């Protein structure tokens, strides 16, 4: 339901960096389907005590 | 209306390569002799592998392969041997081929390279043209390779191993006085260096009487095979294809009238 | 940001951020934030010195490491959010160096900016001088080319798997490819490529493959095929064994020749096998006992290259079998730059046949020109001049994409040193006539990728088939 | 994974060129100083050495 | 048959000379470029001076994005007709695009001059950060390379800046290609 | 459309279904080719 | 019937019916023998 | 699947017959010269030959297909002069001019040879 | 003994765990491998990072064709408890009502 | 003291190539799995 | 301005709904105000 | 239930009566052929030795026919079946014994697809007329279809990695339908547009210009060249 209301599909301005703007595979999944930029790293989370 | 009467001057003449020049010759006549030279002459070179053992990391049609690109010496026995089709043995004989064995076998803690030296066949007049060598294979301890091959006649138009040459050099009017290519920028263009131009001059002036001669020719050869034996064989080669279609011809000339 | 940047209470990977505007500061700590590290800048100057480079250079024997430059607050680790906030400097010699005042507040700087691209996109060479979509294109090209996938694929079993004989890594490389590893593993070999229309056999993205490389190994690959069968003895009545049928003991059985098969029913390796033959024999009792055996596609034709068998997660007794087959590549089969510039061979020629240089040079692959003016890849043609001063000087070719030090004209005067046409064109004569063409070739070394889509995995054809039963319409037999 | 016998361009030998070649480098020649003391004149030829990967090394860390 | 055979003599090619213009071209194309900045500039201080007069049907946002709009259209249309002037009558891209065969002039002016504007959605690459398109700009930037003009050629490369704003205009035609294959024939099965 | 000083003869609308309930299905015919022209001809193209 | 063990690559001699495993290593990965038969490569 | 022996590209096959001539019904004098298992290195020395003929009116070759090994050869020649004598006179003097450059040749190698 | 956990190869609890390159060749391992994956009856499967909006934040979005001119969302969840995340909104109905 | 722009180049890519060595290129998967 | 083209008007067309997406008129002038832009 | 069974995208009426598996079908990658005409496909010899088209014997054609039932499945061209009157099947390659494969009018020979025969061209998706022509087919010696560069255009293929299908009409009625109707040269003109779907594309079209220019001159070698593959040619070589 969230994807329907904004197309996720765009190369949004905040990708840069984060995710590949040239990698995504072609077809039906365009923009869908994403890679991490070579130096982009994800959290792993810990506790804000 | 009747042939070129052609001149031969040789350059340079080395075991690895012949440089030389042919004058007073049609362009039809100097590029069909170079495509002799790669498509034409025959070699020797092996085209039957059945592989006893191969333990290596290599499959067994990659050794093959690796096998029967290895140049074998066969300056004066190609002349002589003939091919197996032609021949009309059991599929394989010494008037048609010459068997190779490699029997390898490594048992030290040091890497054991399968080279052409490893190759050992029953002719002493074919054998691998390094004979550095030739790598084939590299053997972990433990790992064998034991094959048996067989070398057999043929010229590179059907496989590009029994091409003789490492490279065939083929050049002709390096002035372009001729203008067969048009340089949009000729001072950009590195003088050729059989070139007899002027360091300010950068093409020859366009002679429209010209016609293409004076060939230059730069055979080099890939071991099998003298640089000079490739260019004679070229041309007894070629002149073979004419006087078989001659005779193909008059039997076809009769049977019409 | 002090606390963090000295890992005192607050770990590299908490963003605080500061919504001036809306009097907020938003500190955010769990998990799934993407972030990247960034250099820190004060006083428009970078954090980063020359002794921590000095440093990081005996990288080893000296235990110091990338943590230690977070733990010295010289880098950060900067989400998307807190990227908001953040003034960054692309480059520190030039952004941040006085000149025209744009900004003066920088307050961190890029490492380097070709690090926005990912895996795929990190091995285009030169991707700033093409078309993005280009770009997009080859990302998807590169995970379909050809190469060494794992070194350790002889002991992996796998259902598909493509190892190209001579893989080569690209004479002309970006920086990033040194920690894809895929100067240890490549996909692909640098070819000789001419961009020019030969003999009509190379339109609308086709390609004219040399046949003599092609006879020396040029873009010959392995094709592994991996079978699994195992045999089960669920229910009393039914218990399927391997071992191959005998026409006496088996109420009903093909045809198909049990020859190649051993008497415990797996075909050992090293036989050659086709559609006729049976790899396993399998034979389920009845409640004589019929015949289940697995047969091969009549499309497969190779040899088979192990056999393992095992007891399976379940404990049941299963073996696999990979077949082994050479692809020496033909008509119809893909290949593809590093530039979305993706065809099939539409024919092969000798090299007696090719187009020569007054060296002897016959390219490897002839490559329609008409593919580049609407493509507009660029980079394929800075990639084949840069590649053609790479294989002549020894030296492998730089093809980072935000680079100043490189571009086409000092490429072109380094070409023009090794005795060539400063913009990689050559004069080539005609094969077939030895003629000189009058337009000068483009010619040089390009790294080209054989793809996984060959024309004998597709080609197929139905000519009054095995329908089904009960629609008695066309079905796969 | 192995060098290849014959430079694919032009048919020339390469396959007994990969060892010198690697003792050339170990010889603290360039790349190209090592080309040319093999004889490796031709780009084509050049470019079979200079771009070989050896997999065959690392394969044989597995034993058989 | 026939004109397939006399190309074996003819030749036809494509290479880096055919992508290179003269150095006294590119000093046009970059002069041309430099005043079209400048222009833009001008125009964004009489937005910034409350100077602009919104024209009629169009609101003082819609009166400055088609001004400068309008101004960045001219600069790439007068460096890609300089551009195209300095071709020869031996440069490869001219003559497929002479006969027709592929490309265009947009194709050669790109390749030679300039990218140019940079559009997502029919605008200029939008302010996706907090009134900024990418970090590396100032708060409230409507200059030409803030909102995605590339002043560079393909020969010549995109900067950073220009890579991301020219792949955030090319996933407009990925997405826009994914939709045609996906109403390919609908149409058609619905009128038969 | 009964607007003074408005072209009662020119002016008209892309919507088929007001055109069909003002002018009538013969007017829908002639409006809907315009419509359906216009689409085409709008990127160049031409269809018999 | 050779099988190699996937182990200590002993060479035993297996039956059909008996279980399949090394004799002295107890390794459960078993690996067939190359065929004794010959198979002819054109070096092509 | 398909891809053909190597060996057809110039071996005949039982039944083939490596030339055959065809009279060209289009003009007077002309003859057609299917050679089989033949190409470009054929072809081109022979037609070139003739044209150096001035008693030849046309010479041309051509491979009908690249995938195929055949090579059609039109002579058209004057009244006086027949397109099968004029192909046989051509392969002569190419013969003659291959047989002198292999002397030639030979002699090269020994000047060289000897110093 | 309350079940098994796959485990991601190459990872602190996979038996490849500071196991050196050589090591790794000995038990027939590509050091070259990056792990990161699970091998599940022998496949070799990866799991795909999902994109979803982050929680614990204030979202205001405008919808033109629901009635609520404006919604302020926030998917709560806890510092690590209960995974189920319940989602709350603060929606002005829209000014449409006549 | 400082990194010169000719020595920029060099710099930068130390330092990139410091980080693959810590961290490599699938630490994000092997990372959430270890916690 | 803008309005709908390519196949979503194509589709309205052959999907005759009461709601276009962008419905719009043409209204033109057949007195003075035609001519003179004051009095259009 | 027996409602499911008509119900769905993939129902009897829908998946099995408007769209259907054919036989006599094939599927391969397409690359180029400048050799070939418009109206003519390059076809593998595997697609054609496994294809057959049913020739009913006559004494027109009784020997040729015979001699391809004696070649048979072995050797290409030959024969995969023998209809008799009775309308029942031989399968010949389970037994080539010529006594039992004597033929008579009225059998019919399922022999081998050859060269000249008609198929349909199919690529996909099928959006137009010109989507799905008639075209003779040509046996040549690799595993690909080959296309005319011309008739690329009204098919919108492209030679990197498209697949074409390749539809065989197995009677004379049908195979005159396509002759009539649907060959490529009959296509050439589109009443979509009243203007040709086919034209001169990339090499050929850019030469073209190269060649038309004023300043292109042929020497006496040259044109006899060219004039090889001028097949409309009357033999006359123009005034220079
Ligand atoms: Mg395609
Ligand atoms: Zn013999
Ligand atoms: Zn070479
Ligand atoms: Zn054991």
């Amino acid at each position: 339901r969230d994807g329907k209301l904004a197309k996720p599909r765009q190369l949004h301005n905040t990708l840069w960096g984060m995710v590949c703007p040239a990698e995504t595979p072609e077809g039906h999944a365009v923009g869908l389907v994403k890679n991490l930029a070579l130096m982009a790293y994800i959290s792993v989370g810990s506790q804000p005590s | 209306p009747y042939a070129n009467q052609p001149t031969v001057r040789i350059t340079e003449l080395t075991d690895e390569n012949v440089k030389f020049i042919i004058e007073n010759t049609d362009l039809a006549v100097a590029n069909s002799i170079r495509r002799v030279f790669i498509a034409e002459v025959p070699i020797i070179a092996i085209d039957w592998v059945q592989i006893d053992a191969n333990s290596s990391v290599l499959h067994d049609e990659f050794i093959a392969h690796r096998l029967g690109l290895i140049p074998l010496t066969s300056d004066d026995i190609v002349d002589k041997l003939q091919y197996s089709r032609d021949c009309t043995c059991e599929e394989f004989c010494p008037e048609c081929s010459v068997e190779f064995t490699l029997d390898v076998r490594c048992n030290e803690d040091q890497t054991r390279h399968v080279t052409s030296r490893d190759l050992i066949s029953n002719s002493p007049r074919v054998i691998p043209v390094t004979s550095d060598d030739i790598l084939i294979v590299k053997l972990r301890k433990g790992q064998e390779l034991r094959l048996r091959a067989y070398a057999k006649k043929g010229f590179g138009k059907e496989h590009a191993k029994w091409n003789p040459t490492a490279g065939v050099a083929f050049e002709y009017d390096p002035d372009n006085a001729l203008r067969h290519t048009v340089y949009p920028k000729p001072e950009e263009w590195p003088k050729s260096e059989y070139s007899e131009l002027d360091e300010d001059e950068s093409q020859a002036p366009y002679d429209p009487n010209g016609k293409p001669e004076r060939f230059y020719y730069n055979v080099e050869s890939c071991g099998s095979l003298r640089p000079e034996t490739i260019v004679l064989s070229a041309l007894s080669g070629l002149k073979k294809k004419l006087s078989d279609l001659q005779t193909q011809l008059s039997h076809e000339i009769q049977s019409d009238v | 940001r002090k606390l963090r940047r000295q890992m005192d209470i607050i770990v590299s990977e908490v963003s605080m951020i500061r919504d001036i505007r809306e009097r907020e500061i938003r500190i955010y700590t769990d998990a799934g934030r993407i972030c990247r590290p960034l250099l820190i800048v004060e006083k428009q100057k970078l954090l980063l010195k020359k002794r921590h480079i000095d440093q990081l250079k005996e990288r080893e024997y000296n235990n110091y490491s990338w943590q230690d430059l977070v733990a010295s607050g010289v880098v950060e680790y900067i989400d998307t959010l807190e990227e908001e906030t953040v003034m960054l400097a692309m480059t520190p010699d030039d952004l941040q160096e006085k000149e025209v005042a744009y900004c003066s507040t920088y307050t961190h700087c890029e490492i380097h900016p070709s690090m926005i691209l990912g895996v795929c996109a990190s091995i285009i060479p030169f991707p700033d001088h093409n078309q993005s979509p280009r770009n997009t294109y080859q990302s998807a090209m590169g995970k379909q080319a050809m190469g060494v996938y794992i070194t350790n694929f002889h002991v992996r079993m796998d259902t598909l798997a493509h190892v190209l004989y001579y893989p080569q890594k690209p004479l002309v490389t970006t920086r990033s490819m040194e920690y894809l590893r895929f100067r240890e593993l490549p996909a692909g070999i640098n070819s000789i490529v001419a961009i020019a229309s030969y003999t009509g056999y190379n339109q609308e993205d086709s390609v004219i493959m040399n046949r003599s490389a092609v006879d020396r190994g040029f873009f010959r690959s392995v094709f592994y095929r991996s079978y699994k069968e195992q045999e089960s003895k669920k229910g009393f009545d039914q218990e399927e064994v391997f071992e191959k049928p005998t026409r006496e003991t088996c109420q009903g059985m093909r045809h198909a020749i049990y020859d190649k098969l051993d008497d415990d029913g797996l075909i050992a390796p090293g036989v050659r096998v086709s559609g006729d033959d049976v790899i396993i024999g399998k034979t389920v009792t009845l409640p004589t006992k019929r015949d289940c055996s697995t047969f091969l596609r009549t499309s497969e034709t190779g040899i088979v290259d192990q056999v393992m068998v095992t007891l399976n997660q379940e404990g049941y007794k299963f073996c696999k079998i990979r077949v082994r087959s050479v692809r020496i590549p033909q008509i119809g089969d893909k290949f593809a730059s590093r530039h979305g510039q993706k065809g099939t061979c539409g024919i092969q020629y000798r090299q007696e046949d090719m187009p020569f240089t007054c060296e002897g040079i016959t390219p490897d692959i002839i490559i329609n020109p008409h593919a580049i003016p609407s493509r507009m890849t660029i980079g394929h043609l800075i990639e084949c001049l840069q590649g053609k001063v790479s294989a002549n000087k020894g030296e492998i070719g730089d093809a980072t994409p935000f680079n100043d030090a490189v571009n086409v004209q000092k490429i072109s005067n380094l070409l023009s040193d090794y005795g060539y046409h400063l913009r990689g064109n050559e004069v080539l004569y005609n094969g077939f006539t030895g003629r000189k063409i009058t337009s000068q070739i483009f010619i040089g070394p390009t790294y080209y990728q054989r793809l996984k889509h060959m024309v004998d995995d597709k080609i197929h054809s139905r000519a009054r088939g095995p329908i089904q039963i009960l629609n008695r319409q066309p079905m796969e037999g | 994974m192995i060098i290849p016998v014959r430079c694919f361009t032009c048919g020339k030998i390469v396959g007994n060129k990969w060892e010198a070649y690697l003792g050339l480098l170990q010889a603290e020649y360039t790349e190209g100083d090592a080309l040319d003391a093999l004889g490796l004149k031709r780009y084509c030829c050049r470019r079979m050495l200079l771009a070989h990967v050896d997999l065959i090394e690392k394969l044989l860390n597995y034993a058989p | 048959t026939v004109i397939n055979n006399w190309l074996l003599i003819e030749g036809h090619t494509i290479g880096i000379g055919d992508s290179i213009a003269d150095s006294k071209t590119y000093q046009d194309i970059q002069n041309t470029i430099k005043k079209a900045k400048q222009d833009v500039i001008e125009v964004i201080e009489k937005a910034h001076n409350n100077e602009l007069e919104p024209t009629p049907g169009n609101t003082l946002r819609q009166t400055f994005e088609n001004q400068v709009n309008r101004i960045l259209n001219d600069a790439r249309d007068k460096t890609g007709s300089s551009a195209q002037k300095s071709l020869s009558e031996y440069n490869n891209f001219k003559s497929m695009v002479v006969s027709g065969a592929k490309g265009s002039k947009i194709n050669i002016s790109q390749v030679i001059a300039v990218v140019g504007q940079q559009n997502v959605e029919g605008k200029r690459i939008p302010f996706g950060f907090k009134h900024r398109t990418l970090p590396h700009f100032i708060k409230d930037d409507y200059g030409p390379e803030s909102r995605g003009f590339v002043e560079n050629s393909y020969l010549a490369g995109l900067t950073p800046t220009e890579f991301f704003f020219h792949a955030m205009g090319g996933r407009e035609g990925l997405i826009d290609t994914a939709v045609k294959t996906a109403e390919t024939g609908y149409i058609q099965r619905r009128l038969i | 459309l009964s607007e003074k000083d408005v072209d009662p003869v020119r002016t008209t609308s892309n919507d088929i279904v007001e055109i069909f309930t003002v002018l009538g299905i013969e007017a829908v015919r002639k409006a809907l080719e315009r419509e359906l022209y216009h689409v085409i001809s709008f990127d160049g193209s031409y269809v018999n | 019937m050779i099988y190699i063990c996937g182990e200590c690559h002993t060479e035993n001699e297996i039956k059909s019916r008996d279980p399949i495993r090394c004799r002295e290593c107890g390794y459960r990965i078993m690996y067939k023998k190359r065929t004794k038969r010959l198979v002819v490569f054109d070096a092509r | 699947m398909n891809a053909p022996p190597a060996f057809e590209s110039f071996l005949l096959f039982e039944g083939e017959k490596k030339i055959t001539i065809n009279k060209d019904t289009k003009v007077p004098n002309a003859c057609l010269f299917t050679i089989n298992k033949e190409d470009h290195t054929l072809g081109n020395i022979i037609k070139s030959q003739l044209l150096k003929d001035p008693q030849v009116l046309f010479a041309g070759y051509k491979v009908p297909h690249p995938l195929e090994h055949k090579i059609i050869i039109r002579v058209q020649t004057t009244p006086d002069y027949s397109p099968q004598e004029a192909f046989t006179n051509a392969i002569t003097d190419l013969i003659s001019e291959l047989s002198l450059l292999e002397e030639r040749f030979r002699v090269a190698i020994k000047d060289k040879q000897e110093g | 003994f309350i079940g098994k956990i796959p485990i991601m190869l190459r990872s602190t609890y996979c038996l490849l765990n500071g196991l050196t390159d050589r090591d790794l060749c000995e038990l027939n391992e590509c050091p070259l491998d990056p792990g990161g994956y699970f091998i599940i009856n022998g496949s070799e499967k990866v799991l795909i990072a999902q994109e979803k909006m982050a929680t614990n934040t204030v979202y205001v979005f405008a919808k033109k064709d629901s009635k609520y001119a404006y919604t302020g969302e926030c998917r709560s969840c806890l510092e690590n408890s209960s995974r189920p995340t319940s989602t709350i909104w603060v929606s002005m109905l829209a000014r449409g009502g006549q | 003291d400082e990194i010169t722009p000719d020595l920029w180049q060099e710099a930068c890519w130390i330092v990139i190539s410091s980080y693959f060595d810590e961290k490599g290129l699938v630490r994000q998967q092997l990372d959430s799995f270890d916690e | 301005k803008n309005v709908t083209l390519g196949v979503p008007r194509l589709k309205e067309l052959i999907n005759i709904s009461k709601k276009p997406k962008t419905p719009s008129l043409t209204v033109f002038l057949l007195g003075q105000s035609a001519r003179d832009a004051e009095r259009a | 239930s027996l409602k499911q069974r008509l119900k769905g995208k993939e129902g009897r009426v829908r998946g099995n009566l408007m769209g259907k598996r054919v036989d006599f079908s094939a599927r391969t990658v397409i690359t180029p052929d400048p050799n070939l005409s418009i109206d003519q496909v390059g076809v593998p010899r595997s697609i054609a030795a496994n294809m057959t088209f049913a020739e009913i014997v006559t004494p027109f054609n009784i020997d040729r026919l015979q001699e391809l039932v004696r070649r048979g499945n072995s050797q290409y061209p030959g024969a995969k079946y023998i209809i008799r009157d009775n309308g029942d099947r031989i399968d010949l390659r389970f037994h080539p014994k010529p006594s039992d494969l004597h033929l008579q009018t009225g059998y019919k020979v399922e022999r081998h697809m050859c060269d000249g025969d008609i198929v349909i061209f199919n690529r996909q998706p099928t959006l137009h007329k010109m989507s799905m022509m008639g075209h003779r087919v040509r046996i040549l010696p690799w595993s690909t279809f080959r296309l005319n560069l011309s008739v690329t255009t009204p098919y919108n293929a492209d030679f990197d990695g498209d697949e074409m299908n390749l539809h065989l009409p197995q009677s004379l009625e049908t195979r005159a339908e396509i002759q009539e109707l649907a060959m490529v040269p009959r296509m050439i003109v589109t009443p979509q547009s009243n203007r040709p779907v086919m034209g001169i594309v990339q090499d050929t079209l850019t030469a073209v210009r190269k060649f038309t220019k004023r300043d292109v001159f042929l020497e006496r070698g040259e044109v006899m060249n060219l004039l090889m593959f001028l097949s409309t040619w009357d033999g006359k070589v123009p005034q220079p």
